[PDB]
């Protein structure tokens, strides 16, 4: 239903920015989760991941994201924490919530978690 | 895999918009339904459309539809609204992190 | 044939046959919003 995030953050390159990912109305266990970002100037790219019955966390292989996902299902709060930041990291990220299982979805969407790594 | 969708349209109220999203290597679905439709609207967090293309419902307005064959996936919006256009997305399926697509906004003029 | 019901209602109207499909509870559109409803929890046969 609701996505709540953790708020912005500005690194430099290299490091590693945590979030979180707050969930609001629904049960955070079951249902996947994931983290996306929606960068500047760019398409919706799925990066992060998480299973809900399981731990799944695989990514776009091709550069890692790399970003540390883990859940607390007691505070219902998925993390990013992103490993190998760079100055593309500046982005606004969604952690997003997956349907019941089918040809998707992500029903709803996190407000965004404004992310600007640079000098 | 990697997919293609139509950019933008510039069209007039009460109208269709014809989405055309374009799937690079694999095209659709095994089992015949796949994809899917999204949306992000300006200013806004991103939204949920149509799944496997043919599909979704009730949360997502009777204007939203279409279908897909293959590769290309057609998000048929009719009686376009000029407060109801906004960038929209589709997800793979099937193969590779599911991304989305370069995104598809249908303008409207008067 | 084999269900008794207290109430009967029966709404008789025109539509466009591509409207035909449109009506549905679920199923929204020009029709379901503007010019006659579906209830959302509807139950019961329609016959076009």
């Amino acid at each position: 239903v609701k996505l709540v995030e953790s708020g912005g953050g500005l690194v430099k390159p290299g490091g590693s920015l945590r979030l979180s990912c707050a969930a609001s109305g629904f049960t955070f266990t079951n249902y996947g989760m994931s983290w996306v970002r929606q960068a500047p100037g760019k398409r919706l790219e799925w990066v992060a991941e998480i299973s809900s019955g399981g731990s799944y966390t695989y990514y776009p292989d091709t550069v890692t994201g790399r970003f540390t996902i883990s859940r607390d299902n007691a505070k219902n709060t998925l993390y990013l924490q992103m490993n190998s930041l760079r100055a593309e990291d500046t982005a606004v990220y969604y952690c997003a919530r997956f349907r019941y299982g089918g040809g998707g979805t992500v029903d709803y969407w996190g407000q965004g978690t404004l992310v600007t790594v640079s000098s | 895999i990697v997919l293609t969708q139509s950019p933008t349209l510039s069209l007039s109220p009460g109208e269709r918009a014809t989405l055309s999203c374009r799937a690079s290597e694999s095209v659709d679905n095994y089992g015949i339904s796949f994809m899917n439709w999204f949306q992000q609207k300006p200013g806004q967090a991103p939204r949920l459309l149509i799944y496997a293309a043919s599909n979704q419902g009730s949360g997502i307005p009777s204007r939203f539809s279409g279908s897909g064959s293959g590769t290309d996936f057609s998000l048929t919006i009719s009686s376009l609204e000029p407060e109801d256009f906004a960038v929209y997305f589709c997800q793979q399926s099937k193969e590779v992190p599911r991304i989305f697509g370069q995104g598809t906004k249908v303008e409207i003029l008067k | 044939n084999d269900l008794c019901f207290t109430n009967v209602y029966a709404d008789s109207f025109v539509i466009r046959g591509d409207e035909v499909r449109q009506i549905a509870p679920g199923q929204t559109g020009k029709i379901a919003d503007y010019n006659y409803k579906l209830p959302d929890d509807f139950t019961g046969c329609v016959i076009a």
